[PDB]
């Protein structure tokens, strides 16, 4: 139970390290709920930023604030766009966690403009309500600015051009940020060379935890070379190792493509022309002939692991065939020994 | 008796739960170990299982699955939901099929909740289950992707032991994962399977069509080990291998060749798996050449002769007509003229074939390889001198 | 059934012991004449294995194909989830133990009507484990049915076309009615010595050859060898408009 308890720390997390992020938010909430007013606030960022963590922590202590009588009560509400099929059953999630419970989308939307003309209402991932016609972000933003609205909306999504089709970002986590949640609980052991190691990346903090939780798998069955063998089992592009492993006619297919499109330059081709290249490589290498019925099997294994974009099978001899692979990989692919 | 045939048939035919597990020994690891942390821990994972098809997934998983079972407290506590892409096509499909696998039917229908996670979280709360999504890349296909990204959500932030096992052929897989259900996903856990050596392939060969323990067997055994080197079988099996690399393909191989053992010819010879193989390396678009009658094959003639000429540019009927027609102006009498309409029959039969490609008034093109009409030519068994001079013609 | 008997014995012997298991899917291809259906068919009436025979240009959408398979065996069938659902439900002392045949003709037009549906009859077998073998038969070369993400590869068998004497075989002495089959033979042998060189198809030779029968014998009744010389000019009347 040493480096297991390790293990149980990883998949969820307390408390948070954005600590400049979580005051502003607070402030933002605590304003408009100071002042019986309403608003709304978009927040940005990459998936792994800690944007409904963070505000889930500003909600936690804003409910704390309203027990003492800091600041005003009370109700909060959360729903996420992912979790719907229909994104018009939001007006029914909405209205539900308030008074008046179930009803038709159409109806709770009309109850609602009935209410707003306080309340926190939190949105995550409203990027699933966008709608051809858009009427729902519409009046989510219009809803708060009306006179009798009191409503705050904090509004979650990973794009921050979204708004323009009151505002916050959340960047991606650093060298330093990263490293710091990994030791930030492994209080355990207060093993830390790999927590700077794995802190090298692009930019979720999934990653770290995920990441470090398998290092620890390794050792079981920890130091930085049980990280590396952690990363490598995971970033590592699956593509060249495939390469690797084809048979031999699939290999003679690859060349074949590469020689036709050496000749040509482009990026597409007819099975036709690879087809004759294909043949001629056959040839040099002692090869049988290889049947089109053969010659179309294998162009499909390697179009079934997506090494290769290729037309419908219907197509025959004029299938287009595109590498899903740049050029220069596949030849290390094939030339590294 | 018969029952060599009934053994391998469900080995070769049908994919026997239990047999040698090849080359799979690290992924093993990996996938068993996982399970029994699920399993026996309270801990939520998921993984994505990649390779060709025809080699690993299923049997890995499957395999897996059952040494997991057999643990006393596992039978008992834990559940498993098999899903598929081509029998769920769509995620409310999948969640009613979470709903029956899980014995929860009785909900029943008289709540619908109102999102899809709620409706899925009130299923596992009413004790992990193990989830098994086979053809992964479909699932990625669904819309919004709510099934996916609601799995994994559950499997991160919900702490209720689940576990999300994927199956894939695609190694584009993960780019085909929105943002967020990618982050969600416990990242890149990832088993690949691909393929093996030669002399590890023949060693697969003699040891799918060995029998095991069961001196009727012992004899069977010590015949295959014979197969296994010989100078015809190796010339053959790597002719295969410089395909396959992959052991259901092997398994057909070892099917037809066993249709060639009977109680008249009791174990397999280097000539049953010759004519077997001999199957497999058909040429279909080949075979269906054979077949035609001499007035389809002057047509190809003739389309032949208009790329050659035109280069490569598609024609139409009339122009086939032209050049078809100049081939009977030879002789004054009329031997290979027939009606106009009968010629477009049979060029329509082409069509009806697939033999010749759209894009009269519409403009096609021959769909065969010049070397398969030559060889075909050859090959064909009443193919009179004259068309065959004419073919040489271009 | 004759000239097929090479075909049989690799269609018979992959079929086996009907308590065994037989190949997921075998697909056979060949022209609209070779035979295969009857091929089909007989071995399955005469063994006699259970089984079932849909015609894919008959049923188009999945409600109708999927329907006619399921109430077949002895049902309101939307999608291919269902099937497996209600084709793994039906099972009793006739199906529960033995191998279940499905032929779809003309497959050809499966890839025509719904992305899954042609993959998920592949590998119907291991889906409900029930010890299945659908047979697809069409005149297009498998090459032509694969799909992007791949499926599980049937046996692919070929159903030769009948040579000159394999239909003279098939088409003469098994109806010489009113004469000896060798003067029906002698018939035959002119018929196709004419058509064959056009017409290549089993069903519309057998046409001709009852059609053109009476007034090849006519000369007999009227009492006038070497008939040839009688009919040809008639045959070849035909060949050119028909
Ligand atoms: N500073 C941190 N400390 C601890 N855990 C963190 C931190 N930042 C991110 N996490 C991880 O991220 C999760 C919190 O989710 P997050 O706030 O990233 O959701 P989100 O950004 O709204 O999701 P998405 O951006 O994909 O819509 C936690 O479960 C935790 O594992
Ligand atoms: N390493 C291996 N160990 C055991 N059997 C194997 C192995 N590789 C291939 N096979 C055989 O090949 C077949 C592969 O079946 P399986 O469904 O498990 O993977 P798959 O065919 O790639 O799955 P998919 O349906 O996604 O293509 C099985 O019948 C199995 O017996
Ligand atoms: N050996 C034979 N003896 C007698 N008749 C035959 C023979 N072979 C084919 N036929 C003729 O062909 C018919 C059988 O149809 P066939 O088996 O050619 O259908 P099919 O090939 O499945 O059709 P399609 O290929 O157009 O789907 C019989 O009714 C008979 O007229
Ligand atoms: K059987
Ligand atoms: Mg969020
Ligand atoms: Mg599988």
């Amino acid at each position: 139970e040493a480096r297991l308890r390790l293990h149980v720390s990883a998949v969820p997390e307390s408390l948070p390290c954005r600590e400049q992020e979580f005051q502003d938010i607070y402030n933002f909430v605590e304003s408009k709920l100071l002042d019986h007013t309403g608003g709304c606030m978009y927040i940005s960022g990459v998936p792994g930023t800690g944007k409904t963590a963070t505000v889930h922590e500003v909600i936690r202590c804003l409910q704390q604030a309203a027990q003492a009588n800091d600041v005003p009560p009370f109700q909060y509400i959360e729903v996420n766009g992912m979790k719907l099929t229909e994104p018009h059953q939001v007006y029914v999630q909405i209205l539900q966690k308030l008074t008046g419970q179930k009803a038709t989308a159409n109806h709770a939307a009309e109850l609602l403009a009935k209410q707003f003309c306080t309340t926190v209402l939190l949105v995550d991932e409203l990027d699933l309500l966008w709608t051809h016609k858009q009427d729902i972000m519409y009046n989510l933003f219009d809803w708060p600015t009306h006179k009798e609205a009191r409503l705050v909306v904090l509004a979650i999504a990973n794009t921050m051009d979204l708004p323009e089709r009151t505002r916050m970002c959340f960047q991606p986590y650093t060298y330093s940020q990263l490293q710091q949640i990994l030791r930030s609980r492994l209080k355990h052991l207060k093993i830390q060379l790999v927590a700077r190691k794995v802190a090298a990346l692009s930019g979720d903090a999934r990653r770290c935890l995920d990441i470090c939780r398998r290092a620890t798998e390794i050792c079981e069955f920890v130091t930085i070379a049980h990280s590396m063998e952690a990363v490598d089992e995971m970033f590592s592009s699956s593509y060249i190792t495939a390469i690797k492993n084809s048979s031999v006619l699939e290999q003679s297919f690859l060349r074949a493509i590469l020689a036709e499109f050496r000749r040509s330059g482009l990026e597409e081709a007819t099975f036709q022309q690879i087809y004759s290249q294909h043949v001629a490589l056959c040839r040099m290498e002692g090869l049988p002939y290889p049947t089109m019925s053969e010659t179309m099997a294998v162009c499909s294994h390697l179009g079934s692991c997506r090494l290769l974009l290729v037309e419908p099978s219907r197509n025959d001899l004029l299938l287009r065939v595109r590498l899903n692979v740049s050029q220069d990989d596949v030849l290390y692919a094939l030339k590294d020994e | 008796l018969s029952q060599v045939q009934r053994i391998l048939r469900e080995r070769f035919c049908r994919q026997s739960p239990h047999s040698n597990l090849f080359g799979v020994q690290v992924q093993y690891k990996h996938l068993s170990e996982l399970l029994k942390r699920t399993a026996l821990h309270g801990e939520s994972n998921s993984v994505l299982i990649i390779g060709p098809r025809g080699s690993g997934k299923t049997m890995l998983i499957n395999h897996a699955l059952k040494e997991l079972m057999e643990i006393e407290e596992v039978s008992e506590n834990v559940l498993q939901v098999h899903l598929n892409g081509l029998l769920q096509i769509n995620d409310k499909i999948a969640l009613k099929e979470i709903t029956r696998q899980l014995n929860l039917e009785n909900v029943v229908g008289d709540k619908v909740f109102g999102s899809f996670a709620e409706n899925l979280s009130f299923l596992l709360e009413a004790c992990p289950v193990i989830f098994i999504l086979d053809e992964f890349d479909l699932f990625a296909h669904h819309k919004n992707q709510t099934l996916l990204y609601n799995l994994f959500d559950i499997s991160q932030s919900a702490q209720t032991p689940i576990a999300v096992i994927g199956l894939t052929c695609r190694l584009d897989i993960l780019e085909l994962l929105e943002k967020r259900v990618k982050s969600r996903f416990s990242h890149r856990q990832i088993h690949l399977m691909n393929s093996f050596g030669f002399p590890q392939y023949v060693k697969i060969f003699k040891e799918q069509l060995s029998l095991p323990a069961e001196v009727f067997a012992e004899k069977w055994n010590e015949n295959v080990q014979y197969l296994s080197e010989d100078r015809s079988v190796q010339e053959v099996l790597q002719k295969h291998f410089n395909i396959s690399k992959n052991l259901r393909s092997l398994h057909m191989l070892l099917m037809l060749a066993l249709n060639r053992v009977t109680a008249s010819h009791p174990f397999m010879t280097a000539v049953d798996l010759m004519e077997a193989s001999q199957l497999c390396s058909m040429d279909s678009k080949a075979n269906i050449v054979h077949g035609l009658s001499v007035l389809e094959i002057c047509l190809i003639i003739a389309m032949k002769h208009l790329n050659d000429i035109y280069e490569e540019e598609p024609f139409n009927f009339q122009m086939v007509y032209n050049e078809f027609q100049k081939f009977v102006q030879r002789k004054a009498h009329s031997v290979y003229n027939f009606e106009k309409p009968v010629v477009m029959k049979a060029f329509e039969h082409l069509q009806q074939l697939e033999l010749i490609k759209p894009m009269e008034y519409q403009l096609m093109k021959l769909l065969l390889d010049n070397t398969q009409i030559m060889n075909a030519l050859q090959k064909y068994p009443n193919c009179p001198t004259d068309v065959r001079q004419w073919a040489t013609s271009s | 059934v004759l000239c097929r008997e090479s075909q049989v014995s690799i269609l018979q012997s992959l079929f086996g012991e009907r308590h065994h298991f037989s190949f997921p899917s075998i697909f056979i291809y060949g022209h609209t004449a070779s035979g295969k259906t009857y091929v089909t068919q007989t071995l399955l009436k005469t063994l006699e294995l259970p089984h079932v025979f849909v015609n894919c240009v008959e049923c188009f959408t999945l409600r109708l194909l999927l329907e006619q398979i399921l109430n077949k065996l002895n049902t309101c069938e939307t999608f291919n989830d269902f099937v497996r659902l209600f084709k793994q439900v039906t099972t009793a002392e006739n199906l529960k133990d033995q191998t279940v045949y499905i032929v779809l003709d003309k497959a050809e037009y499966l890839r025509d009507m719904e992305a899954n549906l042609l993959p998920g009859f592949l590998r119907l077998q291991e889906l409900a484990d029930r010890n299945v073998t659908v047979l697809f038969l069409s005149e297009i070369v498998w090459e032509k049915f694969r799909p992007n993400t791949g499926c599980f590869e049937p046996f692919v068998l070929y159903f030769p076309d009948y040579s000159i004497g394999n239909l003279q075989k098939i088409l003469s002495h098994d109806h010489p009615p009113e004469y000896s089959a060798d003067f029906y033979a002698a018939y035959i042998n002119i018929l196709l010595g004419v058509f064959y060189t056009v017409c290549r198809d089993l069903k519309e030779l057998r046409h001709l050859a009852v059609l053109n029968f009476p007034k090849y014998c006519e000369p007999v009744v009227k009492g006038e060898r070497k008939l040839w010389r009688n009919i040809e000019p008639h045959l070849k009347k035909a060949m050119q408009t028909v």
